[PDB]
């Protein structure tokens, strides 16, 4: 920026004007725009070299928003740390960026890249006989690391529990650690003979992710992000089958574990004898030399109370030196104590699988030193238009609260108004009309409701079953089987239990009457249930996702706060002010003011052996 | 035969209830209640109630950044 006259509108852009630079003669071909200050990258997806840049930008820069036409990525320290590991240097990155960038790279951007791209590849964490050794191929690194306050071909032991501390210290210091597993030369760990049967198929994006993971040929450790229903189970099975080493899978549910195992056996040639399921019901482990242990975070992170059989299982897990760990729904590992399992459990390779790499607190960044960087991400609309996933007409219904309940809304405290604006009659009436219309349309409907009282009230009012925490496994399985294969039943009322990690090929329509506040991750996880509909490829099909919200309430605040991730992905919600033909339905719930008053009062009122014979 | 200067506020039951709460805390706000959708208010307080009602409603609206 030298001898560049500002424009009269330059004031409106506070240090954001980028007109001080000139455009290259080949702008018509170069598709990239680079932000010299915020690090945001604008990608033209409708110009030559767009495909060549779409993957490199994903590798070096995190995606902010990727709508239909113009893609938006961003370069950050974590993204550069992830990129520098897979055979990528500043020289190559700058060469490609200059060849694809309409504008020259600024010296500030060059300095920022150089500062962070030259501090990797000097330390390696290895494990030998259940002992963690921080081996470094160079000795001169000692003169600074051992002299640092925290730390302390040469190898020294380190406490297993102190891994979570040493890794974060390594992030703070110049050199971060990389976890590479050369399973080809790893002979100490017994091998497991399981391979993918011919019936298996790998989708193009799955193959691309596997290529990005195994490009160099040595298995690294990290995180994989794919949309719900994309085939994360098959990705994990492929990773296990290609590594061919002892593996432990951690899943945050029991039904999820059951289907995990069922798909595991179906997709690969794993013998039943070599398979073990570690749940609350049965705790037996495979007696073969090598096998797989599928358990849950509750069964791996508990340290105070353990059964006798579960104590033997925990002793087995700790004594044996595992070779691979697969963390399903890894967004919960940075919790207060779930992060402790990473440090305590011994394993040479850690893979995390999650459709969302965000969480409410700031601990999301801790994943970098807990399990590693993110490897691959996949777009939603791209797969929707390519036929890999379904298309959804997301809609937001505005249900006006009636005056009788609103007058109490004004006076009631924060805790009571929550139930008040969730149990408004208008929502009941709209739900009944929509249920009748969609049942005539022959759609399989799921109604989610976090609130157990609201779920029970709706179920008892509509004569339909409800499922929540108190429901037993057998009963809920019976409900699912009948809702699937029985022609009489077409709609069910699920709850927070079935929010994630459940495969419902038949489910097509999704409705939300009660939501768990502003939880953006739960929004996407709930949407994931209907993304694998059986009839998701027939011409003209469009799944439906309804979100009922009361206007002029904080429910609108939370609703607009919980969809900021779907909007970023590309999904757009359509506001439905009115549903046509609602009055013609014969009967509507809570249609009379007398019943409205009765419900108002009800909801407001809601808040010596011989002396043994004596006794 | 009697005329009274004032401002007529036409709205829906919800806005009417909000105005009723505001008047209950400040009696001078609403001069009279005409119907479940109409209220007579003081001319001077119109410019203040509009701004204060916008501030109050800002809570129900999520404005990032
Ligand atoms: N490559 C594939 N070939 C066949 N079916 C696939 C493939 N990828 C995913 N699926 C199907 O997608 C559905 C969801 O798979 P799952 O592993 O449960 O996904 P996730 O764990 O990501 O929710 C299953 O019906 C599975 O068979
Ligand atoms: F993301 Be899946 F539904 F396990
Ligand atoms: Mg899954």
């Amino acid at each position: 920026p030298a001898d560049f006259v500002p424009d009269s509108v330059s004031g409106m852009f506070r240090s954001h004007d980028f007109s001080y630079l000139r455009l290259r003669p080949d702008h018509a071909s170069r598709p990239l725009w680079i932000s010299p200050s915020d690090g945001r990258i604008i990608l033209e997806s409708f110009s030559p070299l767009a495909e060549q840049a779409q993957d490199f930008l994903v590798t070096i820069a995190e995606p902010i928003s990727r709508p239909s036409h113009i893609h938006e990525y961003k370069i950050t320290a974590y993204s550069l740390y992830a990129a520098v590991s897979v055979g990528l240097e500043t020289d190559d990155i700058i060469s490609v960026l200059d060849r694809l960038s309409k504008v020259p790279v600024a010296e500030s951007i060059i300095n920022f890249i150089k500062g962070a791209t030259i501090s990797y590849g000097k330390v390696k964490l290895v494990i030998k006989h259940n002992r963690y050794f921080v081996e470094t191929t160079q000795a001169d690194i000692l003169q600074m690391l051992l002299n640092d306050s925290v730390i302390g071909v040469h190898s020294f032991e380190i406490a297993n529990e102190s891994v979570e501390v040493v890794k974060k210290r390594c992030q703070e210091i110049d050199y971060p650690v990389l976890e590479e597993y050369d399973f080809r030369n790893d002979h100490r760990n017994p091998d497991l003979d399981i391979d993918l049967k011919p019936s298996t198929q790998i989708r193009p994006y799955q193959e691309k992710s596997l290529s990005k993971m195994f490009g160099n040929g040595r298995a690294r450790s990290g995180i994989i992000v794919l949309p719900c229903g994309a085939g994360k189970t098959l990705v994990g099975i492929t990773a296990a089958c290609t590594i061919k080493k002892s593996v432990i899978v951690l899943c945050t549910s029991s039904v999820s574990v059951m289907q995990w195992r069922q798909q595991f056996l179906q997709w690969c040639t794993l013998q039943p004898e070599n398979c073990a399921v570690f749940t609350s019901d049965n705790k037996e482990m495979f007696q073969t030399e090598s096998g797989l242990v599928v358990s849950t975070y509750s069964m791996v992170a508990n340290t105070r109370n353990r059964s006798h059989d579960s104590q033997k299982v925990m002793d087995f897990l700790t004594g044996r030196e595992w070779g691979f760990i697969i963390l399903d729904e890894v967004h919960v590992v940075p919790a207060a104590m779930f992060r402790r399992v990473v440090s305590t459990i011994a394993a040479h390779a850690k893979l995390g699988l999650t459709a969302t790499l965000v969480r409410e607190d700031d601990k999301i960044g801790d994943l970098n030193f807990l399990i590693g960087p993110k490897l691959y991400e996949a777009n939603w609309m791209e797969l929707s238009q390519k036929g890999h996933i379904a298309n959804v007409q997301c809609a937001e219904v505005w249900c006006p609260m009636t005056a009788e309940f609103y007058q109490e809304y004004l006076r009631e405290t924060a805790r009571k108004r929550m139930l008040l604006y969730i149990m408004n009659p208008t929502k009941f009436q709209a739900c009944q009309f929509l249920i009748q219309y969609h049942e005539r349309r022959g759609d399989k409907i799921i109604v989610f409701s976090d609130n157990v009282y609201a779920l029970q009230e709706y179920a008892l009012k509509m004569g339909k079953p409800f499922i929540y925490g108190s429901t037993p496994q057998q009963e809920r399985m019976n409900i699912l089987q009948n809702f699937q294969y029985n022609d009489q039943i077409n709609t069910i009322f699920l709850s927070k239990v079935g929010d994630t990690s459940i495969d419902l090929p038949e489910a097509t329509c999704l409705i939300q009457i009660s939501s768990h506040y502003g939880s953006r991750r739960q929004e996407a996880q709930r949407l994931g249930r209907i993304l694998r509909a059986k009839r998701r490829n027939d011409e003209g099909f469009n799944a439906f996702f309804y979100s009922l919200v009361s206007k002029d309430t904080q429910e609108m605040y939370y609703s607009t706060k919980r969809q900021a991730f779907l909007v970023d992905q590309g999904y757009a919600f359509k506001v439905i002010t009115h549903l046509h033909g609602m009055e013609n339905i014969p009967n509507l719930a809570y249609a009379s003011p007398r019943e409205r008053r009765e419900l108002l009062q009800e909801v407001l009122l809601k808040n010596h052996p011989l002396i043994r014979k004596m006794y | 035969a009697r005329a009274r200067k004032g401002a007529l506020v036409q709205c829906d039951p919800s806005i009417k209830a909000l105005i009723l709460q505001i008047d209950a805390k400040m009696s001078d706000i609403v001069l009279e209640e005409l119907d479940d959708t109409h209220l007579l208010v003081n001319p001077s307080k119109v410019e203040f109630v509009k701004h204060e009602l916008n501030r109050l409603l800002s809570k129900n609206i999520y404005n990032p950044m």
